[PDB]
């Protein structure tokens, strides 16, 4: 399923923001967009 | 009776892109030729700003919001991306002007400016000039979310969290979109050389 790896990616985005890595959080955000834009 | 372009470009607060602001401008005269300096970066997809001073329109709409620097290229006709699809969408036949400028010193904050957000999840693309300000939990899987974020149940908006130390591609940019509407009605917005 795509749901597990999506959740893990989403959790990395959240963790990066909580630890002050905001810029890197935005780059992971872009990956979420591109991933869900697929089939 | 001059058009209030100063309240648009030089405004203190700017909206988030998901809740982009629209200011209807009418019943006034404006000098579009001075808009080459109204720091900036602008592109008109219809006639030049000089020819805009010769034309009149029923209403002029000014849309304004903040996004990342690397997302400004999405504020153009025929573009796709996170912003174009889910936040602010221009039609393929857009013939107005797009103006954007770096706003790092105003919209970034040490520790992060969490006021500005964008929509990351949506069940379909936006139609041109559609606005979506809903905050329903996006259900990515088949289990219900019951109105609370959790596994595969994501709050649909994400913050940019702008910080002064971001790379220029990730710094905030204030964007102003001018669209020119000609209805079957008195054209009450004219240029300088009209």
């Amino acid at each position: 399923d795509k749901l597990w790896i999506l959740q893990k990616i989403y959790e990395i985005m959240v963790r990066l923001d909580e630890e002050g890595h905001g810029e890197a959080s935005l780059m992971v955000s872009d990956l979420i967009y591109e991933f869900m834009k697929r089939d | 009776n001059l058009c209030p372009f100063d309240e648009v470009f030089n405004a203190t607060r700017f909206a988030s892109v998901y809740a982009w602001n629209r200011k209807r401008i009418s019943n006034c005269v404006a000098d579009y030729s001075v808009l080459y300096n109204f720091f900036s970066a602008f592109k008109c997809y219809g006639v030049s700003p000089t020819k805009l001073n010769d034309l009149c329109f029923t209403n002029v709409y000014a849309d304004s919001f903040v996004i990342r620097g690397n997302e400004v290229s999405q504020i153009a006709p025929g573009q796709t991306g996170n912003i174009a699809d889910y936040n602010y969408k221009l039609p393929d036949d857009f013939t107005g002007c797009v103006i954007a400028w770096n706003s790092n010193k105003l919209d970034s904050k040490v520790g992060g400016n969490y006021n500005y957000r964008y929509r990351l999840f949506r069940k379909s693309n936006l139609k041109p000039f559609e606005r979506d300000i809903s905050t329903e939990i996006y259900q990515a899987g088949n289990k219900p979310c019951n109105g609370v974020a959790g596994v595969n149940c994501y709050f649909p908006l994400q913050s940019y969290g702008f910080r002064p130390t971001y790379g220029v591609g990730h710094q905030p940019y204030r964007v102003v979109v001018l669209s020119f509407e000609l209805l079957h009605a008195p054209a009450t917005v004219c240029g300088s050389n009209s």
